[PDB]
């Protein structure tokens, strides 16, 4: 509703980028824009809710939506790109990955924090279900966009996003696939307020939902560790992670 | 003396501003505050309440968790 | 189709920014979503005459219903009975006005980053004639365009944009004073210009009437043009395409997009990410 409608002819340079759970991600260039959008389809009612969802929500943090493709033909939705991938690649893959640094894994769950804070207080609020280290999507600077509503489902709330928060936290904090074990093997003691970050993992995935954290609460007790930080290194662990892809 | 409202209210000081719900709708629901954190309790119960949620009011989430509160079935 | 709105007991800390045409520009940090987010507002706790109630609602509305990655998306508004402000996202760096026209905070700005954020707000502004009936701000300057932490520009202050039908500062006039889309094509040339130069035009503003519109253009000179910055030729071509004196030789924004695109193929993201660094530390 609302929202523009662009034809499939304005798209060139279609190449593969990613196939997600609700669609296919294409980094498509466009046509009078001339940029490589992703344009997401494969269903068709499906991704016109999807469409309604990202135009009811629209945060920073949420990649814009820009339109749609309504063509008999083909039916798509045009976001911005990617270049630099989830944090899939950014993790999952270290044979020539390095190293990465605290700074930005902070960074990157303080923006997951803050974007499904802001998801569950919306008026309804939302609930996500589908919040994992392969959606979430960085951006030319790692900054955090979230994408793939499909299983998000307008409204066990306030649980498994949470939930998600809490293992994407340790997985981003140990790099390595998944209850996982929190030993100093994977959680190495060198990592600045270590301990506030195992309680914060335990709480996080606790299996009564009553004691189950809210994101607001996450938020308010995680601001003093990046309180520690400045942005110089933030802004230098970034060059340093380009400067070692070469 | 915490039955009157101005036990509840006085027991709200230090209340932080960023706090979704005022002082006076935790009193009408019958909350306090301990002075620690966000930390609030019904005299009926005892309940302590935390993770606020913002759109949730205080007197839902109170009937929804403990509805065996005395104060909300003479409310009901 | 809905915009949200926001209870004024949400928002805190209102922080005084600047004071703009269609309201006053503030910034404050949302307490109820911890966020930084900056707003506007005409008045503050006056009789709200429908008139500007009328003014804001479309302005939330059209930024409602066409929202880019490139523009500077609305959160929402305050309905108060008695106090009228728009809420909108916090871009943490802030915008260009400052940041060109500051040369004790910015001493040298990399001409890297002065070319690719040239090619965001055209890549915004492209978009934003795309969608029929074409859109025509009216008032994109410096100051509308705003960056994010990462220097990624992007534009607001839509109040003031009016819609094209075809039903048939006061230096920043065009030659043409019937909207024409090619202002918005000779303020990109200003502030592709602005942008290198660092340079604010007409520096008695009566004179400016009788001289742009008749054709007189900000003075020329080695100072502010040096041949040192590459492409210094093409983006000469570009600007003086871009602020001709009538609509019918301005090149359309994709033309300008084609040729600035060559001056951009010099460059790397690594460049990018290294003159951010010297920027970000001659302003501390
Ligand atoms: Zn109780």
């Amino acid at each position: 509703s609302a929202l523009p409608t662009i034809p499939y002819h304005k798209l060139a340079d279609l190449r593969y980028l990613s196939r997600g759970a609700s669609g296919t991600v294409s980094s498509a260039r466009h046509a009078d824009w001339r940029v490589q959008v992703a344009v997401k389809h494969l269903e068709r009612k499906d991704v016109l809710r999807e469409a309604e969802i990202l135009h009811k929500a629209r945060f920073s943090y949420i990649l814009p939506i820009l339109g749609i493709c309504n063509e008999p033909e083909f039916l798509g939705i045009v976001t911005e790109y990617m270049p630099n991938g989830s944090l899939n690649e950014l993790l999952h893959r270290k044979t020539e990955y390095p190293d990465v640094a605290w700074p930005l894994r902070f960074r990157i769950l303080h923006e997951i924090a803050l974007g499904v804070n802001y998801l569950h207080n919306m008026t309804p609020p939302l609930l996500h279900h589908d919040l994992k280290t392969q959606n979430i999507l960085l951006d030319n600077e790692f900054h955090v966009k979230i994408a793939d509503f499909g299983l998000s489902k307008w409204r066990a709330s306030i649980k498994h996003d949470i939930y998600s928060y809490a293992v994407i936290t340790w997985e981003v904090l140990s790099r390595k696939q998944p209850r996982p074990v929190i030993n100093e093997e994977s959680l190495p003691y060198d990592i600045p307020h270590r301990a506030r970050m195992i309680s914060l993992i335990e709480s996080g995935w606790a299996q009564n939902p009553d004691e189950r954290p809210s994101f607001l609460k996450c938020l308010i007790e995680l601001e003093p560790v990046l309180r520690t930080f400045e942005e110089i290194t933030f802004l230098e662990a970034v060059i340093q992670l380009k400067k070692t892809k070469l | 003396a915490m039955y009157s409202e101005e036990a509840r209210l006085k027991s709200f000081q230090n209340w932080p501003d960023y706090a979704h719900l005022t002082p006076r709708e935790l009193a009408s629901a019958g909350l306090y505050y301990t002075g620690i954190g966000d930390q609030v309790q019904c005299f009926c119960c005892g309940g302590k309440l935390k993770n606020w949620e913002p759109c949730d009011r205080a007197w839902s989430e109170h009937r929804r968790h403990f509805p065996n509160c005395f104060f909300v079935l003479g409310r009901n």
